[PDB]
DNA sequence: AAAA
DNA sequence: AAAAA
DNA sequence: AAAAA
């Protein structure tokens, strides 16, 4: 019944990555 | 090593969600985003809007709107701003507000309230700016408070009271209206050229009192134009309007078998198109709640004179058009109303054959769950025009979200010259 | 449905299954970087491409995001130069604060 | 128990991030083809702290 | 009075013009970190000094 | 000939025109700066570009 | 931070004004100009020559 | 070469 | 592969 | 942009 405002935070990532964290974290 | 001096237009996501609740007739910010000189902004929102329940079934249909504005930094601080930008690194810190303890002292902001008690101050500034430009009456004074911490618990928790819907009552004209305009002449004679000046006079102060109390409709008259940094107004990039309705649930128990419960929900959709930002400043969004204003103990004007004459009755041109203004009282148009001089006020010759007001069966009195102003709205013209939403109370069950609330997700994409999170962390 | 390719066993063993099941991670009581620092300087505010791409990263406490955060050293961490010119928070109305049902990290 | 989904505060810089570093120049002299080595060998630590911890 | 056309004394480089500029390295080590800083915040001012003074 | 497009005037104001008149900078006692500097080094002469950026 | 170490072809201006005067017979430099190796030069002079009345 |  | 299909 | 879409 409300599928853009109830699934996810923000939206989608078309850009340069934001977090380094040392590797793969899942 | 290697020193970096320029940046590539990269894509960033601003994207967030957003949990507001409100009163009726309040305005309340429900997004902002800074913004830096020379990006590329664009904005979607999609959301529900939802009422309190109701005590009984949908009887009228609420009114909803959004806006968006874009607020240099400059129409902010001023020459501070300037001195900021030139000096650079070494520029002195830009000047704070003071804030309130409670954790909600700032919700018409649309934040939180940082527990230090200190904020920047451009957020509060802009919105004051907003209030007096857009929304309050022409002729009633400006807000000037300093720090949002100056605000009483209502304004800061819910937001400004806005004006009702345009009606008779809740839009009458200016208070520095006048019915009588006298001059000097002689004791046995009078300059007839005299009279023609002072006419002329009197015509440039009537469209100063209906139509220009602000310099950029002066300027508008004669046929020029203003920009929004000539006067340090808000720009308005869109506005929303829309309707919410519902539907309703029916009891299948023994004590309610035959009752109904009306609920809101309504999907919406705020789209900004594509805007080029010169400055730097910050683009905030509000939202304003409002039912039409129906009254139930208010009558035809005709009606609540009695005695008629040849003037109310007749509508002959010639007498419509060539009279002054009427001053009548809240008598004339609701039961109970006043005479004094606070329930006093003026409006057009013929205004009741250009208008007839909603009926309301005496049955309807006092009962819950109908979105109505029971009576008459009370107080002086300033407090008559000015929405009031504890009147709104007996329409809904207690709940902790208030009057109404709304889910929302800002679609916000802009392009920005910032480095990489790569180039920020690595030295070389 | 979880459908998995053909697959060809190399070596004795065995093949596992896992779930997982998370929320995003909203907090009631979080407002915006620049709203809780008050104080801004050049370097914040600006976002000059030099100052930005060139600086060390920069040492944030717990305070500068939430509401009662901390300050002494368990409730200090390192983020970038201008983080957040890259990312927006969402925002909780204080009506929704200590409200069942709301699957949110209160505080 | 796993890690909340990647944000500011979930996702931070690692606890091995150093924020100077430091050389061991002259009283009154520098050596600055020892200052050229000293930026490379800074490269490789951050490599393996933001990059390479497997 | 007005300037003259643009010639090598008649343009001049503006008074405020900087030939140095001085770091506050310690007295056996240095932050290479910090040089990298330094640098920018030199970038910055020669801007102002020869592009943007309005 | 002075010829100005048409403007669209947005406020009441005022419109100027100005003139200047001026001769191109020349010096009677005026040389190279080679000439001037006497002893020459090599920064001053090889036009190195290492040198000179 | 960044050091250079080569640098383009750029086009540069030289020209200059000359007030020149002399005798009958006589030899006098009237115009010179430095050069570096490598660079392609051009000349084109043009001007009046007047004798006394 | 980086959006590793 | 958190960010409507 | 209060006035069925």
């Amino acid at each position: 019944m409300a599928k853009s405002y109830r699934r996810g935070s923000s939206g989608k990532k078309k850009g340069s990555r934001l977090w380094y964290v040392g590797g793969s974290q899942f | 090593s290697n020193v970096q001096t320029s940046a590539q237009r990269d894509r960033i996501d601003l994207s967030h969600l957003g949990f507001l609740s409100g009163q009726i007739g309040r305005l309340k910010t429900v997004s902002f985003s800074p913004v830096i000189a020379g990006d590329s902004f664009e904005l979607d929102a999609v959301g529900a809007l939802r009422l309190s329940p109701l005590r009984r079934g949908l009887a009228i249909d609420s009114n909803v709107d959004y806006f968006t504005f874009y607020i240099p930094y400059r129409h902010v601080y001023g020459q501070t701003w300037i001195d900021f930008m030139k000096d650079g690194v070494n520029a002195t810190p830009l000047p704070t507000v003071t804030t309130g303890i409670d954790m909600d002292q700032t919700a018409y902001l649309g934040t939180v309230n940082p527990t230090s008690g200190i904020m920047p101050k451009f957020l509060h500034q802009s919105y004051l700016n907003i209030y007096n430009n857009y929304f309050k009456a022409p002729w009633m004074p400006d807000r000037t408070e300093a720090n949002p911490s100056n605000l009483n618990d209502a304004d800061s928790r819910y937001g400004f009271r806005c004006c009702h819907l345009k009606t008779i009552w809740s839009a009458p004209l200016p208070p520095q209206t006048e019915i009588a305009r006298e001059m000097t002449t002689g004791s046995t004679t009078i300059d007839i050229m005299g009279l023609q000046s002072a006419y002329a006079k009197l015509h440039t102060d009537q469209e100063r009192d209906y139509f220009m109390q602000r310099y950029r409709d002066v300027i508008s008259s004669f046929g020029g134009k203003t920009s929004y940094d000539a006067d340090n107004r808000p720009l308005l990039l869109m506005r929303s309007n829309f309707w919410a309705s519902g539907y309703d649930v029916d009891g299948t128990d023994q004590t309610s078998l035959g009752q109904f419960s009306g609920r809101v929900q309504q999907t919406f959709k705020h789209a900004v198109p594509r805007f080029f930002v010169p400055e730097h400043g910050v683009i905030m969004t509000l939202a304003l709640v409002r039912f039409p204003p129906t009254c139930t103990e208010e009558h035809h004007y005709l009606i609540g004179k009695g005695s008629l004459t040849y003037t109310d009755l007749a509508g002959d041109p010639t007498l419509v058009g060539n009279l002054p203004p009427r001053e009548i009282a809240m008598e004339n148009l609701f039961r109970s109303g006043g005479t004094g001089t606070d329930q006093k006020f003026k409006v057009a010759e013929s205004i009741w054959y250009r208008y007839h007001p909603s009926y309301v069966d005496s049955a309807y009195h006092l009962l819950e769950g109908f979105p109505f102003l029971q009576g008459r709205p009370a107080g002086n013209m300033t407090e008559r025009v000015l929405i009031d939403h504890t009147k709104y109370d007996s329409c809904f069950q207690s709940t902790q979200l208030g009057q109404w609330n709304a889910q929302a997700k800002f679609n916000v994409s802009v392009y920005r010259s910032i480095p990489t999170v790569r180039d920020s962390i690595m030295t070389s």
